[PDB]
């Protein structure tokens, strides 16, 4: 095609790993960039679906507010750490993946140090889950769900095991979103909208991905004006 | 308050439309240029008036909306029987009352 | 803005909507540039914001910032009194916990 | 237990803005900046 | 289908003429009433294209100021009420129409008055254009253009003969748009958006049209994200 639809959105992407991906569009009509940016961000951030820590059992510990022998860090500090990792499965199949690590003695216990699971990924492999002195003994199973939004750990109480203590659920893969609208000059006429919006994710999934999620969810919802009544 | 405010703002040169169609035309032209304001003191009306006149009520907004005029700005606007020359906001809190009560006269 | 400005991007529409009713309003010079008339803007404490609900600016700078805020304890009282029946002092009649 | 805030809370600085929480916003409507980082807590100016 | 698509947004109408039309659809997660009447307000104001007058002249006026004999009205009312006249064009191939009027003597100028063009209709037939006395001489063409939301006079500047006097483009048939975001309570949870979007228009469309006009071009842009660069 030639003069209208040639001149069409030209998307171009940036994405470093997967964590940021900014992403630019032009050109657009008059004032639409924000008309886009904007429904994308609130989509971004309430609607799309990832994986958090859900449950945690430390064998000696029976509450949360314990604090285990060897161990520096307290169960509420470790369980908040936890918090932090960030997780990646691959496939549906995989809707409650349960962690395991069993560190002793003098080491420092990182997210690498979990026992591999076959489809899932740790993206957060150096982050500080505790410091273990001597005859210190940490042997724990770390539950870790896929789901939307944030979900305190009394609204889903989780029961693996019955000294096992929930989670707080840090769901939105997406931690910021972030679109500007910067004027852009094409041949005849300057007024030009031109929409580049930021997006940055935990790993879980990628800024293309969650965009990609986004405009669906908009797409789904301007169907939902089909039948009158 | 803030919604039914109007603004001025630079006195520089004449301020005289009263009178002269030379007047409409030039602090017009040099409204449009940067030495007179959308809402200058000058009597009857401030180039801000003499650029905007809004036929129905709703016209008036959607300039608004578009980033036309202010909401607190001076224009020139024609209700029921009157050309009113009052602000965007004006106009608008009177619809909010006239809509709360739809007896609007 | 440094940042901004390596990072790709400049002004918004909206960035250059909110200065119009900020300059008719004086908290910037008139005639410098957008550039340069946020930093006026940004030195007075305040800074342009997007209403977040429909994503269109909020006329007129806003300021912002780091500000401590502590929370408070809450009293045996904060625990909302509800009774509907219940004990009655001996002597008095009246209703009693 | 664990108190995380909530709406029934009382939070205030040091100068002496004393005030509850009377809404807890979605991240996702609340006011943001250009950057797209939001803000936590929207005091009003009148109170001043 | 039963549990999670069933549960589906009721689209709801209410439309008495072409001019006002309720829209209801709920339930929906949480702050999604705003993120879609918001977009779809933006576009049914500026994107629903439309018919407005864009030059008039007067054959013995030069300026815009200047009043004509045998007229009561001046040349800056009569452009306004100029503003308030909805024509309806059939096809693309009408893209800029002149319509025509010479009226003389004791009669009342009503827009029925203009000589009919082909493929151009007047829905503003009683329009009120001007009182003539006697004597009265009044002959014009008045432009009539397609275009998107407001273009100030001064921003177009029209120029189709020398002594004519551009006017302020009014270009919807959409009037006004609000929408409405109340809570509604379904069963389990109680925070729900329920969005209902009133819709008025000049009559040339409908609000359910526009609607549909609307969602689509949003649609429409949302495909734009296909090709990356």
């Amino acid at each position: 095609m030639l003069d209208s639809k040639l001149k069409a959105p030209v998307f171009t992407v940036r994405t470093q790993g997967r964590e940021y991906g900014e992403f630019v569009l032009e050109p657009l009509e008059r004032g639409f960039g924000v008309t886009l940016g904007n429904p994308l961000r609130r989509i971004l951030l309430s609607s799309i679906p990832g994986t958090a820590v859900t449950s945690v059992y430390i064998e000696d510990v029976l509450h949360e507010f314990s604090t285990i022998p060897g161990v520096k860090e307290d169960v509420v500090e470790i369980i908040l750490n936890l918090k932090e990792l960030v997780v990646r499965f691959l496939n549906p199949s995989l809707q409650t993946v349960t962690l395991l690590l069993k560190a002793e003695g003098p080491k420092e216990v990182k997210a690498r140090d979990f026992l591999p699971v076959a489809d899932v990924e740790i993206m957060n492999p150096d982050l500080h889950i505790a410091t273990l002195e001597e005859g210190g003994r940490l042997n724990m199973e770390v539950r870790v769900d896929r789901g939307v939004g944030y979900v305190p750990a009394e609204k889903h109480g989780i029961k693996d095991r019955i000294n096992a203590i929930p989670v707080d659920a840090v769901f939105s893969p997406v931690r910021r979103v972030a679109f500007q609208v910067e004027d852009t000059r094409l041949g005849q006429r300057t007024d030009l909208d031109k929409l580049t919006l930021r997006i940055w994710t935990d790993g879980s999934v990628t800024p293309l991905e969650a965009l990609n999620q986004a405009v669906e969810i908009l797409r789904e919802h301007l169907t939902y004006f089909s039948n009158p009544q | 308050y803030y919604i039914t405010q109007v603004r001025k703002e630079k006195k520089g040169a004449g301020l005289e439309f009263a009178t002269p169609e030379e007047a409409l035309a030039a602090h017009e032209r040099g409204e449009v240029a940067l030495n007179a304001p959308i809402k200058v003191a000058g009597r009857e009306t401030s180039v801000g008036r003499l650029k905007y006149v809004f036929a129905n009520p709703d016209e008036a907004l959607l300039a608004v909306a578009h980033g036309i005029v202010d909401l607190q700005d001076v224009v020139t606007v024609r209700y029921m029987g009157k050309r009113l020359e009052t602000s965007p906001g004006r106009i608008l809190f009177a619809r909010i009352v006239a809509e709360a009560v739809e007896d609007e006269k | 803005f440094g940042k901004r400005k390596g990072e790709g991007f400049g002004v918004d529409k909206r960035e250059v909507e909110v200065l119009r009713r900020a300059e008719k309003l004086g908290l910037v010079t008139p005639g410098k540039t957008p550039e340069e008339q946020l930093k006026e803007l940004f030195l007075q404490g305040k800074v342009v914001l997007y209403d977040g609900r429909t994503g269109e600016p909020i006329e007129g700078p806003i300021v912002v910032g780091q500000m401590f805020i502590m929370k408070l304890y809450h009293m045996v009282e904060d625990k909302m009194h509800a009774r509907s029946t219940g004990p009655y002092s001996l002597i008095t009649q009246q209703p009693l916990g | 237990q664990k108190r995380k805030l909530q709406v029934g809370d009382k939070l205030a600085n040091r100068h002496g803005n004393k005030g509850v929480v009377a809404k807890i916003l979605p991240v996702e409507d609340m006011p943001h900046l250009p950057d797209g980082t939001p803000v936590d807590v929207i005091l009003n100016p009148l109170g001043v």
